[PDB]
């Protein structure tokens, strides 16, 4: 065979073309090659947007401007980087929820969800940086409101803050260490992306029935690069709607005023898909108990392959607990772009209170109720 | 629950106190001869059989450059003839009283002895005497004998084991005398005579390092009377030129080193790791002998491997590592050596040699007391076995007044074993094995083997 | 020839965390002593050449 | 069926747990942490 | 820190002789023999050592075996002492290594044998242990299926030996029925083996007629009284295959036999039930004992020979007593000649020493056969399940008052009644079979 | 070679011809023609080089031909079969007969030979003649038809043969049977010859 005789040829045919996958996959296990093509779109509009942004204060906004009105085709660009943001995490948290409805993560897979959740993290930290970068409003207050938060940790508080701002406060080594640290963390996105791939493929992917799907297996090259071509198809309809059509939709108005430190908007809030945490964080009246319950969200996300039992259909009660959590989500998800008021805030408690109850005790005991009435 | 077939009995482990088997456990008489040999009987009460014979503190240690070899040429030549009986005399004879005549020639020991019926003692102590003190050490033997150990020299007609545990002893003990082999190089026999025979014979088979030990059906005073008969005609021993005297003259030194014997198309693959153990006379020597117990040993031609108490045992017949192997606890009259031998082959060698390393490292950190108190029920049943045959009990006489110099009672022995727990294992495998040089020898297909800076990276743990 | 100790070796040596805090309190005093020679050198071949000489000077 | 799962069959005893000899060698490693911390940051005299 | 005081010293104080010396019994102790109410018989003798035996013997082997269940006894042997309704493997093997004790399966031609080794201390423990793994074993699928191949490579060793194919073939040759069925079997034999074969196996064999309990160094009345609820057996008794002596002749063909092995037999008259025939025929087994290995190197030279190997086999009811020797490839017919020429000249007349020296030889196997509490629980389990009792001191009286013209009219019957002849090895010379068996005649 | 050599073994016909080969004569006749696997593990291209050096000499080849020519046939093999050798002496044979067994411990049938010597050889024409005659005599059960039904009380297989060598041979019949059987195919093969 030719594939036999360089090494090259050698990984990509076994990883890429004869690969063995279950036959009866559905189309919500086309998540990760969506993610995958955005990771790749959003790196290479903006290797080809860093040819035309000045990241310094005083040339940031003129420098955008400039992009989006005279450089050919650099409104395309930058609103294709813009909404690429929102769709890459649509993806990913699809694909997230994909994974907590069958129990993806579960033994032999625990590597392959825990380097999930890095990457996510990463993704997070990625995002807020990027979106500090066009040097608005929004970008600089919620740059303020955020960086300054690690005036919770006792003692050593405000010189890790300082160390961050580089001075007193957000200012121009902020924005320039930021440039720096969002244009570097893609690759490592990439790297972990590449690590991820290659943790499935040592005991391939689940299958919608939860079975065991050794007998039934089919080359990966020819039978599903066609069933991915379909969802990046429908992927770029969509992206095309929001790049041509709807450039602002997902955006905030704010943003497009230059950035002034001596006067605050009167509501200050993130991208969409920060909004969720934000609510966590805004519901509870302790800056440090915030702080600790969202390190407790992803501590609890990190520890799911351990404690979570229970996975699609044929385990019907979490099956049917599933629904609960996803609207408790987008619940926490909605009210992270409202004002704070008393209702707002006890409702914001008791979805962080359930949040955390499905997350620490209804996968573990529920499935395990599950597993003694099916084979007890 | 069954009523009858639950009862007595439980797989947890509990130490087991075994002083009730003391009460009837024979008592052993020791007479020392105007000559200096020491007369050794214990009398089993209905016992039918006798084994009896001569234990000397002698052999290969003992030889020089010159005529290594001498001792065990001697095993060869001492039964062809005497100058009272010849050959097919002597066989007729020991044909007659129904028995068969052994020897055994070690590094520091020698037996010559006879397993014979109640009724033959004096004729086997006769017998015995005639072939040490009046052999005829024929010239035409010796060339007759020659010539065999030549052509199974050049077949390299060994086996594997004894083939790597002489490696082991030549590299573990360089520029010593327990590194010689006891068969001896092939130009010491393609040079051998009549005369170091008789020089050999002459200085070291003497009074003080000579036993006559008889087990099973025997009277200690009809036994003294035909030893004093017999026997009393050995010469005594020069102050200047005892056992004491030639080991303080030439010491044991250890030295940790690396060997293997590298074949081009071997099956196998023998390996043994090797720790420098304990004398004879250090009180250490009873834990090594409870930690040689905890790890044990095994065999594929048993399938109850893997419900085996030892962790070792467990891990090699689970993950099927080995065909073979065992723990062993060498011991000499100045050094000693502790270690683990086993046969794999070219693939699972590397994986063996960690296992052996990593649970020869475990037992100077977690050590729990079930595997003890298992351990120690073990070896004091392994101490009543031998107590079965009075081969093994005349045996373990002429060995303890060898080198212990009396003879250890079974009371002591049980005290001594019972002493030993999980604190004095710790300590004991922390003072032989933590961070201490190691000897390694293989043979065979041993191109997989790991090197000697393998093996001392993992004598000790960087973790703790 | 020349041989660590054996009581000096089971206090410092055998264990790691025993090993490690050992090893930065000397890692410390082997900067400062090599700060010290090093400054010691640089002052003493440049005197009255630096300003903190012609500060004392003006005194 | 690693982590809740070997709890709730029974597999974590007594036995098979970690021993107190363990534990203590274990924790032994929170000083190393503490003194590299300290030599990495020096703040010298600053105990109140 | 540990006990430092070195082992030339006595020990401290800490060290006492508080159990005193129990005297010892006036005589030495007889075998004393019973039966359970379930028909199982008991028997035990008593000794000083510390060591305590339990065996028991099982009527079996390769005589009670059928084509269906070919090579059931060596599966047996590897099986054994594993999981029952009471325990399983893990803590029968556990509890047989707490005690330090040792278990093994025997098989033989008409029986098979399981045993516990232990101390005198433990001997309830070793009791119940062997009890509950014989009555009550399970012999489970996935067990049976795993120790296959294990008996697979134990059968093709065994099979490396010619004297055991030998061994096989002339109890073939010998026999028509139950012993000549085949013990050591090709390892092809027992490729098609379950559960279920050894299951049918086992309750064919066990009956409570047929099963022997025998202890050594154990006291008889505590052992019935323990024993009675333990070994209370039901079953029925499969019918077995009477063998009778015929004689004739066979061959093997050994493609890469270095040498060439020839084997001589006769049958012993009465089996093990006449003490005196079996006593002649351990006289004559020692008589035809040509190179016995009595010193360390030693070379005795026989001109044809390169080995000698005699025997003497006492079933019930009949034996097989004869000599195996073997050769050079080109010498086979020497070979036989010799050996014809051998039981010839002892049909001639033995002569006064070569009677004492033989009846010493087998005095002596006789007295250390059973010098051990193994040995000695193994002797009295066989001879009471052959017999129905044991019967060593008469075996000895017998050895002792032969004379050797009881011998020579011994070796005179028997060269009368007619041989069983086999060879073995890649048999380019041979002398006509007809030809064979008529120097006897 | 080896495999081949398998494959041949485990007809038990075959085994049967060469156990029936070596037991009949004494001599060269009497050697193995297909040995065991096992005998060719230490061979090298040195003891075939030493065999056919044994055979070879210009009084032992015999080139023969049909569809040819003979005189176009020998002027053109005149410079090719120029044969140099020594004519080795050849182990002469004789019959002896005898009786011999051969252990299959999971064959399903037992085999049974019955042979006698051909006196004369290729040599005597009608002694040949009349073998062949008696080997078509005892074949008992030769199908001349597609799906022929012939039913024997004992015999499951009867292969009768004649073979032919320089100065002797063998003429018999080799007939199978039940495990259980084999003293009535014995009986029935024995009172087929009177
Ligand atoms: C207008 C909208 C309504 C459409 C009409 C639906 C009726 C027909 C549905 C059907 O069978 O269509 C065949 C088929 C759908 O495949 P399927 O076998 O039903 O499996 C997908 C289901 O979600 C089956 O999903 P599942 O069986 O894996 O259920 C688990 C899932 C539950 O999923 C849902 O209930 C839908 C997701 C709600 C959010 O849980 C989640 O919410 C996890 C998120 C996964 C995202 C799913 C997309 O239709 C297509 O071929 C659509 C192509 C889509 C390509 C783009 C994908 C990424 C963008
Ligand atoms: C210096 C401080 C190291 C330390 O605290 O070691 C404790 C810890 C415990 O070691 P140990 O129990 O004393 O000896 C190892 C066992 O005998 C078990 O050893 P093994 O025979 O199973 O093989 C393990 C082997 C191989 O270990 C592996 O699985 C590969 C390790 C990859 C590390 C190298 C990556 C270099 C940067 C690329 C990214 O590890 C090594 O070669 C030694 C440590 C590697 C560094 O050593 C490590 O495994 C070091 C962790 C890595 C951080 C350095
Ligand atoms: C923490 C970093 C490693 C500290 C050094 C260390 O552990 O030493 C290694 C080996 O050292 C190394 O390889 C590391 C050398 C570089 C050290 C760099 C430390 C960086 C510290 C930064 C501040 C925190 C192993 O020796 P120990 O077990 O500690 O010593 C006992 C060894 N023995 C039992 C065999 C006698
Ligand atoms: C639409 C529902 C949400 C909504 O109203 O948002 C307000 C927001 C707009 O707020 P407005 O500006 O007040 O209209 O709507 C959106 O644009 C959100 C659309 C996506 C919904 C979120 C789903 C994914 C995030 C949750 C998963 C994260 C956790 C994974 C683990
Ligand atoms: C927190 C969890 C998580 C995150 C975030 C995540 N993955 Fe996944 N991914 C999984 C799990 C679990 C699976 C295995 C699903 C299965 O086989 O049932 C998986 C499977 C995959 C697959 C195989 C096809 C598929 O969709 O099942 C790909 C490709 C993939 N991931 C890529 C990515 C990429 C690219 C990213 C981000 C840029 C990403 N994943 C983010 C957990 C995650
Ligand atoms: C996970 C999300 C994500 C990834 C991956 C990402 N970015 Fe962006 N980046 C953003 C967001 C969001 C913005 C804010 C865009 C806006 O609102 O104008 C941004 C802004 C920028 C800007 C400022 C110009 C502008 O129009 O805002 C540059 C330059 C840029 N990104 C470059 C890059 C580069 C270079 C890479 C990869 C090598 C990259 N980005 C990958 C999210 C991302
Ligand atoms: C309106 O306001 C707000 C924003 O603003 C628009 C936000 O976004 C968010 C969303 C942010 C959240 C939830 C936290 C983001 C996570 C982290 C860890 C903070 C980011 C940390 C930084 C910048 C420290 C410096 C480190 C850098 C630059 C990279 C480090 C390098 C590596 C890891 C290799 C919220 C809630 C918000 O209310
Ligand atoms: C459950 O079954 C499975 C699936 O579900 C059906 C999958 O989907 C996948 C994975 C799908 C893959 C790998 C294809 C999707 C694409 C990805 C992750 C990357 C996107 C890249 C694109 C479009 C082109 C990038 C181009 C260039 C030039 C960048 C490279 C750079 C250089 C060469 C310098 C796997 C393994 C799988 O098992
Ligand atoms: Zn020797």
């Amino acid at each position: 065979r030719m594939h036999n005789k360089i090494q090259l040829l050698s990984v990509l045919n076994t990883h890429l073309v004869a690969y063995p996958t279950p036959m009866n996959l559905n189309y919500s296990w086309n998540g990760g090659s969506l993610a995958g093509m955005m990771l790749a779109s959003q790196m290479l509009t903006g290797i080809l947007l860093a040819m035309h942004y000045v990241g310094h204060v005083d040339y940031a906004f003129a420098s955008v401007q400039h992009l989006m009105t005279d450089v050919p085709s650099g409104m395309i660009l930058r609103y294709a980087h813009a909404n690429g943001a929102s769709l890459f995490f649509i993806v990913v948290y699809l694909h997230v929820l994909r994974g907590m409805y069958y129990g993806s993560g579960a033994q032999p897979r625990e590597i392959v969800w825990i380097s999930g959740v890095v990457i996510l993290l990463v993704m997070i930290i990625t995002a807020f940086i990027g979106y500090v970068l066009p040097w608005g409003q929004m970008s600089f207050w919620g740059a303020t409101v955020i960086t300054s938060l690690a005036t919770a940790i006792p003692v050593v508080g405000k010189h890790i803050m300082y160390w961050l701002w580089g001075g007193f406060s957000v200012d121009n080594p902020t924005l320039n260490r930021f440039y720096s640290f969002h244009y570097t963390l893609p690759f490592i996105l990439a790297g972990l992306s590449v690590f991820h791939i290659a943790a499935l493929h040592q005991y391939g992917s689940t299958n919608p029935l939860g079975v065991n799907s050794q007998s039934s297996l089919i080359s990966f090259g020819s039978y599903f690069g066609a069933k991915d071509l379909v969802g990046a198809l429908f992927l770029a309809l969509v992206f095309s709607i929001l790049v041509f059509f709807y450039p602002d939709l997902l955006g905030h108005p704010d943003n497009l005023i230059p950035a002034n430190p001596y006067s605050t908007p009167q509501h200050i809030v993130p991208e969409w898909y920060f909004l969720w945490v934000y609510a966590i964080l805004r519901s509870i009246p302790n800056k440090a108990m915030g702080v600790l319950a969202i390190g407790l969200v992803f501590a609890s996300l990190f520890a799911m392959p351990f404690i979570g039992l229970g996975g699609g259909k044929f385990r019907i009660i979490t099956e049917w607990l599933y629904w609960t959590f996803l609207a408790d989500v987008l619940l926490l998800t909605w009210l992270g772009g409202n004002e704070i008021t008393p209702i707002t805030s006890f409702v914001g408690q008791c979805c962080t209170a359930y949040l955390f109850f499905y997350l620490l005790v209804c996968q573990p005991l529920v499935g395990y109720l599950e597993t003694q009435f099916a084979h007890g | 629950d069954a009523n009858p077939f639950l009862r007595f009995s439980n797989p947890r482990p509990s130490p087991i106190d075994h002083t009730p088997l003391l009460s009837t456990l024979p008592e052993t008489r020791i007479t020392t001869l105007p000559n200096g040999l020491r007369v050794a009987t214990e009398a089993i009460p209905f016992a039918e059989t006798t084994t009896l014979g001569i234990w000397i503190n002698s052999g290969s240690r003992f030889e020089t450059d010159a005529n290594n070899g001498v001792a065990h040429f001697l095993e060869h030549i001492l039964f062809k003839g005497t100058k009272n009986r010849s050959v097919k005399e002597l066989e007729v004879e020991v044909e007659n009283m129904g028995g068969q005549l052994n020897a055994y020639t070690g590094r520091e020991q020698t037996c010559y002895y006879a397993k014979v019926m109640g009724k033959d003692v004096g004729k086997a102590v006769n017998i015995l005497s005639d072939i040490l003190l009046n052999s005829n050490l024929d010239a035409r033997a010796i060339d007759k004998e020659r010539d065999v150990i030549l052509r199974e020299m050049e077949e390299v007609n060994k086996q594997t084991s004894e083939l790597v545990f002489d490696h082991l002893h030549a590299t573990a003990f360089q520029y010593s005398p327990l590194g010689r082999t006891i068969l001896g190089p092939v130009e010491n026999i393609k040079s051998i005579n009549r005369d170091q025979l008789v020089e050999y014979m002459k200085t070291h088979y003497r009074g003080p390092r000579m036993v006559l030990a008889a087990a099973g059906a025997v009277n200690h005073d009809e036994l003294v009377k035909l030893a004093s008969d017999a026997f009393g005609s050995v010469p005594d021993e020069d102050a200047a030129t005892s056992v004491r005297s030639l080991l303080v003259k030439e010491p044991s030194r250890f030295t940790g080193s690396y060997v293997h014997d590298r074949f081009p198309d071997a099956s196998e693959c023998c390996m043994a790791v090797a720790f420098k153990g304990a004398s004879w006379t250090d009180p250490d020597s009873i834990p090594l002998m409870v930690m040689q117990t905890m790890l044990g040993g095994w065999d594929k031609n048993s399938t109850v491997g893997k419900h085996s108490s030892s962790a070792l045992v467990q891990t090699v017949a689970t993950e099927g590592l080995a065909d073979a192997f065992m723990a062993f606890n060498t011991n000499y009259h100045d050094t000693g050596l502790f270690g683990v031998y086993g046969v794999t082959d070219r693939d699972r060698s590397e994986d063996f040699a960690y296992a052996i390393m990593s649970n020869l490292t475990r037992m100077c950190f977690e050590v729990r007391d079930a595997d003890v108190a298992r351990a120690k029920n073990q070896l004091k049943a392994s101490l009543m076995f031998f107590q079965d045959s009075t081969h093994h009990v005349a045996e373990s006489i002429g060995r303890e007044l060898l080198v212990y110099g009396r003879r250890i009672p079974k009371a002591e022995m049980f005290a001594r074993i019972d002493a030993v727990d999980a604190n004095a294992i710790r300590a004991v495998a922390d003072r032989f094995i933590y961070d201490q040089d190691m000897a390694v020898a293989s043979a065979g297909d041993v191109q997989f083997v790991p090197d000697y800076n393998w093996f001392r990276r993992r004598s000790y743990w960087l973790r703790y | 020839v020349m041989r660590l100790s054996e009581a000096l070796y089971q206090t410092f040596f055998k264990r790691s965390t025993v090993y490690i805090p050992m090893l930065l309190v000397g890692a410390y005093f082997s900067n400062e002593a090599i700060d010290y020679a090093v400054d010691k050198m640089w002052t003493t071949r440049n005197k009255g050449k630096l300003f903190s000489d012609i500060i004392a000077e003006r005194t | 069926p690693i982590g809740v799962w070997s709890v709730f069959q029974g597999y974590v005893t007594p036995a098979r747990l970690p021993s107190i000899q363990t534990l203590t060698r274990v924790g032994a490693w929170g000083g190393v942490v503490v003194v590299g911390g300290l030599y990495m940051v020096q703040p010298w005299d600053w105990l109140a | 820190g540990g006990g430092r005081v070195e082992v030339p010293l006595s020990e401290k104080l800490p060290a006492v002789t508080e159990p005193p010396r129990t005297s010892t019994p006036a005589t030495k102790p007889i075998v004393q023999t019973s039966s359970l109410r379930s028909g199982v018989k008991v028997a035990s003798i008593n000794t000083v050592s510390p060591i305590s035996s339990l065996v028991l013997f099982v009527e079996g082997g390769a005589a009670a075996e059928t084509p269906a269940t070919a090579g059931a006894s060596k599966v047996l042997e590897v099986a054994a002492f594993k999981a029952t309704a009471n325990r399983s493997t893990f803590r029968l093997t556990r509890e047989l290594e707490k005690i330090g004790a040792t278990s093994f399966a025997r098989a033989g031609r008409d029986h098979v044998a399981f045993g516990v080794d232990a101390t005198r201390l433990n001997q309830l423990e070793a009791l119940e242990i062997l009890a509950d793994a014989v009555v009550n074993a399970r012999y489970t699928y996935w067990e049976v299926r795993d120790s296959l191949d294990a008996v697979k490579e134990q059968l093709a060793a065994q099979l490396r030996n010619p004297l055991t194919a030998v061994n096989e073939v002339l109890h073939r040759t010998a026999f028509e029925g139950g012993l000549g069925h085949s013990l050591v079997v090709d390892p092809s034999v027992v490729d098609g083996f379950t559960n279920e074969t050894l299951k049918e196996y086992v309750h064919s064999i066990m009956a409570p007629s047929r099963v022997v309990l025998a202890a050594s160094g154990v006291d008889h009345a505590e052992l019935t009284a323990l024993a009675t609820p333990l070994l209370n057996l039901h079953g029925n008794a499969h019918p077995a295959p009477q063998s009778r002596y015929v004689g004739g002749a066979m061959n093997i063909i050994a493609p890469t036999s270095s040498l060439t092995y020839v084997g001589l037999a006769f049958e012993a008259k009465g089996g093990a039930g006449d003490i005196k025939s079996s006593a002649a025929a351990s006289v004559v087994k020692a008589l035809l004992d040509e190179a016995r290995p009595t010193m360390p190197y030693q070379r005795k030279e026989h001109e044809v020979f390169t080995s000698v190997n005699p025997f003497a086999f006492a079933y019930k009811g009949t034996g097989l007593v004869g000599v195996v020797a073997s050769g050079a490839p080109g010498k086979a017919g020497k070979v036989v000649d010799a050996l014809t020429a051998k039981v010839q000249s002892l049909a001639k007349g033995v002569t006064d020493v070569q009677l004492a020296t033989a009846k010493n030889m087998a005095l002596g196997e006789l007295r250390a056969s059973v010098a051990t509490a193994p040995g000695l629980a193994a002797a009295v389990g066989s001879s009471v399940l052959a017999t129905g009792k044991f019967s060593a001191n008469e075996v000895a009286a017998a050895l002792s008052g032969l004379t050797a013209a009881d011998v020579t009219s011994y070796v005179n019957a028997m060269i009368k009644t007619a041989p069983t002849f086999v060879t073995y090895g890649n048999l380019s010379s041979l002398p006509r079979v007809d030809s064979i068996a008529k120097r006897f005649a």
